[PDB]
RNA sequence: GCCCGAAAGGGUUGACCCUCCCCGAAGGAAACACGGGCGACCGUGGAGUACGAGGGGAGGUGACCGGGGUUGCACCGUCCGUCUUGGAUCACGGGGCAGGGAGUUCACCCGAGCGGCGAGGUUAAGGGGGUCAACCCCGAAGCCGCAGGGAAACCGACAGGUCC
RNA sequence: GGGUAGAGCACUGAUUGGGGGUUUAGGGGGCGAAAGCCUCCGGCUCCCUGUCAAACUCCGAACCCACUGCCGCCGUAGAUGGCCGGAGUAGGGGGGCGGUGUAAGCCGUCACCCGAGAGGGGAACAACCCAGACCGGGGUUAAGGCCCCAAAGUGCCGGCUAAGUGUUACUCCAAAGGGUGUCCCUGGCCUUAGACAGCGGCCCGUCGAGGUCAGGGGCCCCGAAAAUGGACGGGGCUUAAGCCGGCCGCCGAGACCCCGGCGCACGGACCGAUUGGUCCGUGAUCGGGUAGGCGGGCGUGCCGAUGGGGCGGAAGCCGGGCCGUGAGGUCCGGUGGACCCGUCGGUAUUGCGGAUCCUGCC
RNA sequence: GGUGCCCUAAGGUCGGCUCAGGCGGGUCAGGAAUCCGCCGUAGAGUGCAAGGGCAAAAGCCGGCCUGACUGGACCCGUAACAGAGGCGGGUCCAGCCGCGAAAGCGUGGCCUAGCGAACCCCUGUGCCUCCCCGGUGGGGGCCAGGGAUGACAGAAAAGCUACCCUGGGGAUAACAGAGUCGUCUCGGGCGAGAGCCCAUAUCGACCCCGAGGCUUGCUACCUCGCUGUCGGCUCUUCCCAUCCUGGCCCUGCAGCAGGGGCCAAGGGUGGGGGUGUUCACCCAUUAAAGGGGAACGUGAGCUGGGUUUAGACCGUCGUGAGACAGGU
RNA sequence: GGUACGGCGGCCAUAGCGGCGGGGCCACACCCGGUCUCGUUUCGACCCCGGAAGUUAAGCCCGCCAGCGUUCCCGGGUGUACUGCCCUCCGAGAGGGGGCGGGAAACCGGGAACGCCGCCGGCCA
């Protein structure tokens, strides 16, 4: 599976280990999203930062739109329909498709930058920055409910 | 008050066996042979008290580079030092 | 808000202002039609429309603008230098103005940036000439280097054999 | 690889009581004709019961350390590393952990912050919360907040408080013990007549419907005395503008998104009298800063050269404009009456707000 | 809690053996100990502290020995990471030797404490050298051992200042402030009980919970040329934790009175003697002659008795110069 | 191929300690003497030397016993005690609580366990 993993809070204030795990999966900056293969390896770092981040597992249509309009290449050119069918031979949604569900890894698009750098979330953020999301906050693992915010964030 | 270290300063448990060993070891560990290469930890018999290095490097891993005699030369790390001792075969253990 | 103007800044070869057409980033309405919820509210379509920093065009108008002095209203704001963990401090120095006022020179040693010659490099004191403190020529005494080791007596080497 | 927390008695040493066996290492007496055959307060070895350990361990974590391989990050736009050279620093503090101490504090440890860190909040606050800063603009959110002071709710549903309790995340808040004052969860004994209330010597007619004992929780009340006139920040607030359990919309930073402009670092192409320049590319992975190191520029007096200005008015002075991030440069007008500037290359008693600085004037 | 040593063996090696205690057997007062058997994971012993280690031994009993040596090398620690003279320890190469049948072990003590630069001197050993050359006496040099600095990375070393001086410091005491409250002052819970009998009219043990910061201490945040002063006189204001004055409750309240409590700070709370005194003590009156806070209120308001600056005397201490949180 | 036989070892208690019962060509012990090798601060007991009348009683071999001790497993105790990271959660304070991660010890009940492997030999047939 692919987990989205998005950035929610500071690193003053925090200590040294969790600013480089951070910075590890380049996640630099308050509400920037990185999308990460599940394996053990990934999944230790994950907790270790677990009260810097939100993180769940992300959908194929969300996938595609945040492509569209979010999606950048080295010189922070945007992503176009006819970049994608000619470098490869299909559409955005095919390759999203794909992607979350195997067989293909986005670098495999030629100068794909691998940060999403979204906007605040439209509403607000629904919860606290200082608790979890199963405890009424904001911080932790959501499942499938992390698109609402992408889609939000978008 | 400040006390400088020494070989033995707090090594009350680090130099003690818990008393179903209790004496001589079986020998392979006495007969045992390396190559150069080999990784091998560190690790004291305190019964046998030739070829001892310092306790603080006890539980360490290092490197074979060699032979004098029946010891053998150990490399280890040190921060950026590179330290080398004289160890019997019996203070060591391989690898894997 | 009251007052003043030079033209060194701009401007009738068009100041300011008014209306209409086009493109438009991120972002993004309401009225309205249906429905969900005890409710505060929400979902769907309206609609990614109307707007929107800015980038262009067209016509009406006809003389200011930028600036400056002082001052009103609203929001913000506990001086300067200093040691000190810590200065608005009841810690020290601080009436005003003008002029003065603090990493210099030599000798020895370690390095560098450039330049000349090169198994050699360099002259000192001095001397000779001239258009006479500038210029040209001579002068290797000495100093460093070219072989070291050793307290000393003493002894005295690869100007290329192999590999990465 | 390791003996900390916890735990326990298997070693070392501490520690209650009983039920028994050997009786005595030993002063007490008793029938003690005498330390006596025999016993009494006591020692030795068990079993059951009860307690401990910074300098105890039959056990034993979380965690930390070295090493191997992989995932991730950095690196031929040259890392790790090595050589040469120039420093500053030897009074630290907040917060968390440990030892000591009545405590305040003292001594260490971690290395997030202040120091050397702007901005938005907590009434003001060095280090508590959000968040790390080139310039001009447009938007969305964070911490927290929405009766008035003061931008945004006299917001919604269920319940509690009657003490102005409260209206305090922390910096900066008084108990042992009591009250069933009120709202709730439980468990036993009663109840076709029970707990009294009356006429009489347990009850008949009496009243007729629920009562009584125990345990538990929520909010409040008592325990609760100080000196200039006064503090939930203030006004004030009582089905709240307080508290509990939940929910719905808004406001709010220099953070995040977007447009434009400046610089830096690396790379490349081209053009050059010589430490250069115009342009292109990349920058989520460049843009705070004390001590301190490094780079480029502005200004002042004299010399060798070169180009120039000046009685048709030089320097200096007063007042105004334009350029420049800026140190500063240059023009206009006025005053003045004799010298001055630009560029290249050298040189220096070369830049003042301060020294209870010096001289002079006020 | 220990060391600044001791050992020709307590050092090296080879062989053989196994300890403390308990029990059952015998002579013996406690009996120290000698004799016999069994059990017995080290409870013993080890040159020496503590911790570690050790059982056909690293312990006990014996035998032969002197590796407690010469010439040299590379490593670790003191001093992690991260630099060091001197000191200590480890692994080896050669030589000459010891024990042993041999394999093997031996560079002091089963491991970790027991000591020390430059300069100078003494000893051992064999060589180099001393101003034109060569002899003799004497001198200098290289190597090794030794002689000491315990303030132990190493000066050769006694005091007074009140006649005092300079430069500085709140990095550091006295004092006001700030913090804290062991101590202090003021309270409370329960109830041992005392009270003819009766827990609580009054008194209340031992244990346990607190308030205040006006008593003393603790700390060292502020202040080293702010003012450093105690007491008294003068003048203003505040608190209540109430002595009198107003009003009430209980009583082991007959009355007159007493004792204990509640509300209440509007007014009052004075005059004298000895002492520098605050305080405390005393006298006569009095309704009673309460206490605290305000930089221990108040010296740009007064006073200056006290607070040992410079002069002087006594006692005591000190060789003395001098000193005294002693007096005058 | 067989043997109720032995030597040198490894892992060092799941192997030990103890108890019970069985066996003897070869073998392994006990047993008799001590002149000689070696020796007993006295004993030919132990060490050493010489040999078997004789014994299966001991050691040894073989099988069993869950009595003590030891190691492992399942379940309870119990996700208890303790603990790493975050918190504008509570509480006057101490000290606790919530989320994500780790995770015992004693004790209790029920099961497995009275050794496994290597090298060379001997004797019978």
């Amino acid at each position: 599976a692919k987990l989205a993993l998005i950035r929610l809070r500071s690193g003053i204030r925090a200590r040294g280990e969790v600013r480089d795990t951070l910075a590890m999966l380049r996640l630099h900056r308050i509400n920037h999203l990185v999308i990460v293969d599940d394996t053990p390896s990934y999944r230790g770092m994950i907790q270790k930062v677990k009260d810097y981040i939100t993180w769940g597992e992300i959908d194929k249509e969300t996938l595609a739109k945040l492509l569209r309009k979010r999606g950048r290449l080295i010189g922070n050119k945007p992503i176009t329909d006819e970049y994608v069918k000619e470098k490869l031979g299909m559409t955005i949604e095919e390759f999203a498709e794909k992607v979350v569900n195997g067989e293909m890894k986005l670098r495999d698009l030629p100068n794909i930058k691998p940060v999403f750098r979204l906007h605040p979330p439209r509403g607000g953020l629904k919860g606290s920055k200082k608790r979890s999301f199963k405890e009424g906050g904001a911080l932790g693992y959501r499942g499938e409910k992390i698109n609402e915010l992408i889609e939000r964030m978008l | 008050v400040k006390k400088a270290h020494s070989f033995r300063r707090k090594t009350r448990g680090k130099l003690s066996k818990h008393p179903r060993r209790r004496g001589l070891p079986p020998l392979t560990r006495f007969l045992q042979e390396f190559e150069v290469g080999q990784k091998v930890h560190i690790v004291i018999e305190p019964s046998y008290h030739k070829g001892m290095p310092d306790p603080r490097f006890h539980g360490r891993t290092g490197t074979v580079v060699g032979k004098r005699g029946d010891a053998y030369i150990v490399q280890i790390t040190d921060g950026g030092k590179v330290k080398t001792f004289f160890i019997h075969p019996v203070h060591l253990r391989p690898q894997k």
